């Protein structure tokens, strides 16, 4: 009776429990019983029914159709999926040819939202209409009959602020923000340097929309020393491949490319012409107004006193970009520790600010 | 017994009975995570032994 | 009363059906390693 | 990772047992070494324990005011 | 030396079509049949043994699975002794391994005589089948 409850209960929980992991075990098996299958890519479609392989596992290859396979979708340096005896196409993969991960590294969205680093707001405004409409309206410039907006420059130091308005863009079109370091487009192979900047540009359309920094353009692209031969021909491959995608029949349309440069008056000319960079947008030091809005922000998000002064501080600074506001936080913070407390007051605002201008103009 | 590479080629059984260390760049063979327990032996072939660079096994031989 | 007594015998079987199961895919795994 | 060798397949993932720091960076974990070979720096050290130590240590105190916190 | 290996459509069906799948992985199963006099070997029937996932051997041989299969064979009316062995291995058809060789002295000497059957499935989308 009361006896045959209490066992009857506590066995049915165990037999479920016990149940759900037996049968994982047995699912495991049965995915382990699979056999290898290997990876080319299509050299070039040499029929509907028969195909020129350079294998990603071995020499040369014909291979065929299978069942129910996409046959003209296969196009030059896509990956594909063989299989190891029948070799035939089993799947097609997106094209990759280079590591995503590391010679791309991947930013989905963006650090902050493009109206939380307001005291930038004339760059912003202006950003914001040339690289998000035509990504989420395309339509507009192709109705018009117009070309969409092509390349956009960011220049001035790098922090001034910068690095904000780059990630910014990218957060609120919801883009891959996809950082790239340009002496790493720097193989020293046989169109390894022609690989790389394709690969971007088409893992830009099939992830689009997307962002593609191009970070420093003057490690892969610039004046140069006289534009001769002294192993600045690497340089000069490297910009060629920018200028040939660019002025031909490839264009950019949901890639959009952004050049970043310490000054603008570095650049080959062929880039300062329109067809390559057509936005090119300057970042200055903000106004009183600028910096005002900047702070207010700034300080919101620390916890502080009611005593806090804003008023104070903006009138103490003069020549401030968003990292130099964010060094009068930090510092203030260090007095604040010190001070024994868990917040931030006028006490510790004041002597940090003066010692963030002392150190600087 | 000089052995820094020991192929023993495809003396199969399975757990286990390969046995093999091949260290060499292509084909790296891990027989890793402390101790088996063994009287001489890691696998037949005239070459039971460790490389010149051990991935555990502690030296037979 | 039988209802509680007649369950919990075919319980006690089930319980030994999936240990001849799991017992098995043991087995596979280590042919497998 | 472990991977069968006649079936092609990933039958378990293991930890690192010898795989590469990408040899050319020199590693020194935890010396033991301390502020009394050298004396007479004081203020210096006193710069260097405000600059890294004391937020290391007061992690917390750095997220209650809400404030940024130095990595280099 | 000569003898003539009798075998039958079923057997070389199943063998080829399980070999396919099988490899790289060796594949192993029982020959099933019956030896009238000599110069005679009839192969009337194979069924298939379990698979591991490095390769079969002489280690993982079953003699309980091998047994459940041919007492429930018998009630239908199969009634046939073991005659050999077959297994997959590419790059054998004309050589065979050490391992092979012990394996095959070992089965024989439980049968009267026994054959070894090794089928290679890599040449057998050429054109050709190599058994």
């Amino acid at each position: 009776h009361r006896r045959y409850d209490d066992q009857l209960k506590q066995r049915r929980q165990n037999i479920r429990d016990l149940e759900k992991l037996y049968d994982k075990t047995e699912n495991d098996i049965k995915a382990l019983q699979s056999i290898g299958q290997l990876i080319g890519e299509v050299m070039k479609e040499l029929s509907e029914e028969k195909y020129i392989v350079k294998a990603s596992s071995g020499p040369r290859y014909i291979v065929g159709v299978r069942n129910s396979v996409d046959r003209s979708k296969l196009k030059k340096g896509v990956r594909v999926t063989l299989d190891i005896t029948t070799l035939t196409i089993m799947r097609i993969l997106p094209r990759e040819t280079d590591p995503l991960v590391y010679n791309m590294t991947s930013f989905e969205q963006g650090e902050i939202t493009f109206d939380g680093i307001g005291g930038l707001t004339e760059q912003i405004r202006e950003l914001r209409e040339v690289i998000e409409l035509p990504l989420k309206n395309p339509e507009i410039f192709q109705r018009v009959g117009i070309k969409p907006p092509k390349g956009v420059l960011l220049y001035g130091p790098p922090g001034t602020g910068k690095t904000l308005l780059a990630k910014a863009v990218a957060a609120t079109i919801g883009a891959n923000f996809i950082f790239s370091p340009a002496s790493g487009i720097v193989d020293k192979y046989i169109g390894e340097s022609a690989r790389i900047i394709r690969e971007m540009f088409a893992y830009a359309k099939e992830h689009e929309p997307c962002i593609i920094f191009m970070d420093e353009v003057d490690a892969i692209g610039g004046r140069r020393f006289s534009e001769g031969t002294s192993a600045d021909r690497e340089i000069q491959r490297t910009l060629m491949e920018l200028l040939t995608q660019m002025d031909g029949f490839d264009n950019l349309g949901q890639t959009k490319i952004i050049m970043a440069t310490n000054r603008p008056d570095t650049l080959d000319p062929a880039l300062l012409r329109p067809g390559r960079l057509d936005r090119k947008v300057e970042i200055p030091l903000p106004n009183e107004a600028g910096r005002l809005e900047i702070f207010k922000i700034h300080t919101a998000k620390v916890k502080k006193t009611g005593e806090f002064d804003f008023e104070a501080a903006v009138k103490m600074s003069d020549g401030f970009n968003g990292a130099d506001i964010r060094n009068c936080a930090t510092e203030a913070g260090f007095f604040a520790i010190r001070d024994d407390r868990d917040h931030i007051n006028p006490d510790d605002l004041m002597k940090a600010v003066r010692k963030v201008a002392e150190v600087k103009k | 017994h000089p052995l820094q590479v020991a192929r023993c080629t495809k003396i199969i059984k399975g757990e286990d009975a390969k046995y093999v260390i091949n260290l060499k760049q292509i084909a790296k063979f891990v027989v890793g995570l402390g101790e088996r327990v063994s009287p001489t032996d890691i696998e037949e072939g005239m070459r039971v032994g460790v490389d010149r660079s051990k991935y555990n096994i502690e030296l037979p031989l | 009363i039988r209802i509680f007594r007649s369950e919990l015998q075919r319980l006690s079987h089930e319980n030994n059906v999936m240990l001849e199961k799991i017992k098995d895919n043991k087995e596979k795994i280590k042919n497998n390693r | 990772v472990g991977v069968n060798k006649d079936s092609y397949l990933i039958l378990d993932t293991l930890p690192s047992e010898f795989d590469s720091r990408v040899k050319a960076m020199e590693v020194d974990e935890k010396p033991t070494e301390t502020y009394s070979d050298v004396g007479g720096l004081d203020k210096q050290i006193e710069e260097l324990v405000e600059a890294i130590v004391l937020p290391m240590k007061r992690a917390d105190k750095f997220k209650d005011m809400g404030i940024r916190a130095p990595k280099g | 030396t000569k003898e003539t290996v009798y075998i039958s459509s079923i057997a070389l069906l199943k063998m080829l079509k399980h070999g396919r799948a099988g490899v790289p992985m060796e594949v192993m199963g029982l020959m099933l049949g019956e030896f009238v006099d000599d110069y005679t070997v009839n192969v009337v029937d194979v069924f298939a043994m379990p698979q591991s996932g490095t390769g079969v051997s002489v280690e993982a041989v079953d003699d309980v699975f091998q047994a459940k299969m041919m007492d429930m064979l018998k009630q239908t009316g199969r009634d046939q002794m073991v005659v050999g062995w077959y297994h997959s291995h590419p790059g054998f058809g004309c050589w065979l391994s050490s391992v092979d060789v012990n394996t095959q002295k070992s089965f024989e000497q439980l049968n009267s005589r026994a054959v070894a059957v090794v089928v290679d499935p890599i040449q057998s989308v050429k054109g050709k089948v190599v058994i």
